[PDB]
């Protein structure tokens, strides 16, 4: 319950922060969240990022800095960034929404 | 805005080539922290945009 509250707050401030708007689907979508990454998946994702970015060493070098520390959700966050490179439209929105807030 | 732990991950995504403003980055990280699948985060992010 007080879990779901936090999810709703998160959905809500994004709607606010991204200038949106039925977002009850996002609640259902985010509420199927059952636990498992693979060793290739993070490799597959990781090579795809390094292709995309300029300065790929910086990404890889601080991937390395930050895996030795076991920092939390490192690999699911890197999987997300690979997924974001693919969809060039929503990559650009996030790109722009950040220009708006400076 | 966001703390040493999140500051690292932001720098990571940053040198990874993407830029998203610290405020939404913080929430994403948080959605991950509450064990939401990255794909689910991505899917809703995709829907929330154009």
């Amino acid at each position: 319950s007080m879990s779901e509250f936090r999810i709703h707050h998160d959905v809500n401030e994004l709607i606010s922060l991204l200038h949106v708007f039925g977002a009850d689907v996002y609640i259902d979508l985010l509420q199927k969240n059952r636990t498992v990454t693979t060793s290739v998946s993070t490799h597959s994702a990781k090579v795809k990022i390094a292709e995309f970015s300029r300065t790929p060493d910086d990404f890889l070098k601080k991937y390395e800095e930050l895996k030795s520390k076991n920092t939390r959700n490192l690999d699911p966050l890197v999987y997300l960034l690979s997924k974001l490179i693919e969809d060039k439209e929503t990559l650009q929105y996030l790109q722009q929404n950040a220009k708006d807030k400076a | 805005v966001l703390n040493p732990e999140e500051a690292e991950l932001y720098e990571l995504t940053q040198a990874a080539g993407i830029v998203i403003d610290q405020e939404v980055f913080k929430i994403l990280v948080d959605l991950l922290k509450m064990n939401v699948a990255p794909l689910a985060v991505f899917q809703m992010l995709k829907s929330m945009c154009a």
